[PDB]
DNA sequence: CCTCGTAAAACTGTCAAC
DNA sequence: GTTGACAGTTTTACGAGG
């Protein structure tokens, strides 16, 4: 596998920006942000799900 | 301490690549030869570097 | 393309030993 | 005042299976 790479603050900035408004992304947003990022519409599709994954895991709850 | 001269190689590597401050796999087989540190030695030096040197830049 | 488990590169909190 | 190290954690990145 070809090793990960951290996203700059400036990146993540963008996405938690929109993921904050839908938790899902759009065709036409996964384009815009990936103008705008520099990032692969791939790794933001996949960015997204991780994201998810991440905030079901805040259900925590129970702490 | 460190050598002296393992600390000026990847600072100096670091300081070169100030904006993506992050070394192939390749590139640590290089640090580490050039230096003498083991690999594991490298990847926590560029993480405490990253932290500690990086950051308030 | 989703949720899922998994890996593994990089980060966090921490501290004795400088 | 820093620094090397590491257990514990978070972050990219994939395939399985749907």
């Amino acid at each position: 596998r070809k090793k990960r790479i951290p996203y700059s603050k400036g990146q993540l900035r963008e996405l938690e920006r929109e993921y904050a408004a839908n938790k899902f992304i759009t065709k036409d947003k996964r384009r815009k942000i990936s103008a705008a990022t520099s990032l692969s519409e791939r790794q933001i599709t996949i960015w997204f799900q991780n994201r998810r994954v991440k905030e079901k895991k805040v259900l925590a709850k129970v702490k | 301490a460190f050598p002296k001269v393992a600390t000026n190689i990847m600072r100096a590597w670091l300081f070169q690549h100030l904006t993506h401050p992050y070394p192939s796999e390749e590139q640590k087989k290089q640090l580490a030869q050039d230096t003498g540190l083991t690999i594991l030695q490298v990847n926590n030096w560029f993480i405490n570097a990253r932290r500690r040197i990086v950051q308030p830049m």
